[PDB]
Order: C-alpha cells, then sequence, then structure tokens
C-alpha cells in the first residue's frame, strides 16, 4: 500500500514499529509479522520471566542473543529476527513490548472493520435496533460493521455514535440546549 | 438700570431653558419607562416558552 506506514512518530517504539511496518509491507508480508509481534504481547503478560528478561538491564548483550535463540529461532518472520539483533545491540530490547503494540494499532487500523458505539438514555428495543443498523448501513452502505449500544446518559430520547475518531450528535439534549441560548439572545 | 435689565433678559433665557428641559426630560423619561414595560412584557412571553420546553 505505498510502503507508507498510517502515521509518523519521531517517538522511540513509533520509530522502530514504522521501520518495522515498512520493511515487512516491502517484501511481501504484514501478516507474519503481526502474529509474531502479537505472540510477544500475550507473552510479555503472562509469562513472569520473560517479562524480567526484557526489562533486565544488566544483561549482557551476547546473554540476551542465547537466551531469545532458547525461546524459538523460527516460526519468527526473517524481519522480527533482524529486531531483535538490531533491539540487543542498540539496547533498545526493553522496548520491545511497546513496539509490538504500536505495530498491531497500525495493522488495526489498515483492518476494515470498525466498531460504533451507540449511547441513548432510553433502552433500545430490538425493533428499534434493527432500525438503526438500516440507518448506520444506508449512511456508509459500503463496509461493514459490528455495532456496541451503551445506555447510562443524562441526555434524552437521543442517539450519539461514536465510530473510531468521529463522533455525530443527534441526542435531543443539544437541542434543548441551543433553542434556551437561542431565545436568549433574541435581541427583541 | 442696564444691569437690571440685562439681569432680567438672561434670566428669563435661563428660566426658558429650565422649563423647556423639565419638559423635555419628563417625556425622555417616559419613553424610557415606556421601552423597559414593553421589554418585560415579551421577556414573559420567553420565559413562558422555556418553560414549555421544561415541561
Amino acid at each position: 500500500p505505498g510502503d507508507k506506514p498510517p502515521a509518523i512518530e519521531d517517538s522511540i517504539h513509533g520509530k522502530y514499529a514504522g521501520v518495522l511496518f515498512s520493511s515487512a509491507s516491502s517484501n511481501k508480508s504484514l501478516n507474519k509479522v503481526a502474529e509474531d509481534m502479537k505472540y510477544f504481547n500475550q507473552l510479555y503478560k503472562e509469562s513472569e520471566v520473560f517479562k524480567s528478561f526484557l526489562n533486565n538491564v544488566s544483561l549482557k548483550r551476547n546473554q540476551q542473543r542465547d537466551i531469545i535463540s532458547a525461546l524459538g529461532k523460527t516460526n519468527f518472520n526473517p524481519a522480527t529476527n533482524n529486531l531483535l539483533e538490531t533491539l540487543i545491540e542498540n539496547k533498545r530490547l526493553d522496548s520491545l513490548p511497546k513496539i509490538a503494540e504500536k505495530y498491531m494499532d497500525y495493522y488495526r487500523i489498515l483492518n476494515k472493520q470498525e466498531s460504533i458505539t451507540i449511547i441513548s438514555a432510553q433502552e433500545l428495543t430490538a425493533a428499534e435496533k434493527q432500525k438503526v443498523e438500516q440507518g448506520l448501513k444506508k449512511g456508509n452502505a459500503n463496509v461493514q460493521f459490528t455495532v456496541v449500544y451503551q445506555v447510562d446518559p443524562a441526555i434524552l430520547g437521543g442517539l450519539q455514535m461514536y465510530s473510531g475518531n468521529n463522533f455525530l450528535d443527534c441526542s435531543l439534549l443539544s437541542r434543548v440546549n441551543k433553542l434556551k441560548t437561542e431565545i436568549a439572545k433574541i435581541s427583541f | 438700570a442696564d444691569s437690571i435689565n440685562n439681569f432680567l433678559a438672561n434670566e428669563y433665557l435661563r428660566l426658558q431653558s429650565h422649563i423647556t428641559s423639565r419638559a423635555l426630560n419628563i417625556l425622555k423619561q417616559a419613553q424610557a419607562y415606556e421601552t423597559m414595560n414593553q421589554a418585560a412584557l415579551l421577556q414573559k412571553l420567553i420565559d413562558d416558552a422555556t418553560s414549555a420546553i421544561d415541561n
């Protein structure tokens, strides 16, 4: 997709993840590295020793290299192996988790599927929810999506949709405030 | 003689200004009160509208 990550950032983990995304997407593969990075994230939180190993800084470079090999020398894309070697050489191994997370983020941005959250005061009847799906479809009409619901507002009879990074307010509470403000400014 | 004549003349002018100024201030003050009355009536109307929304 133009060998260009979604975003460019100067942070340590951001810099490495962008290079990995570019390099990976360059040769052929991104999904393979995604599983590798996803595996590291799950392991970083599930295995206590692995977390202590990464954070450990008194460890020598050769020692870090041997332990990584013991983990696994295969089932990791060559880019991932080269990335680990570079991190060991640059003493950046401690930041390996963040990189992983960050990478998946970018990957999840490339994912077309998105989750839409609707906020309404009144409980949404199943029949009403089906109508809402029809409206969201007709609005997009070209992308499949998963819907989520949430009802604990102060607004009433209003719908507010959150879609990843966009917010659309159809709440009646907004209408109430707007009218009370404009009526005040009549300047009769 | 001339001083009293000049005194009466200038005093007559001052009294004329005083009477016209009073006649003008009364009417202007009335107009201000009238505008306030009209504004209060309309403000009452707007408050009923806001109360309808609340209801």
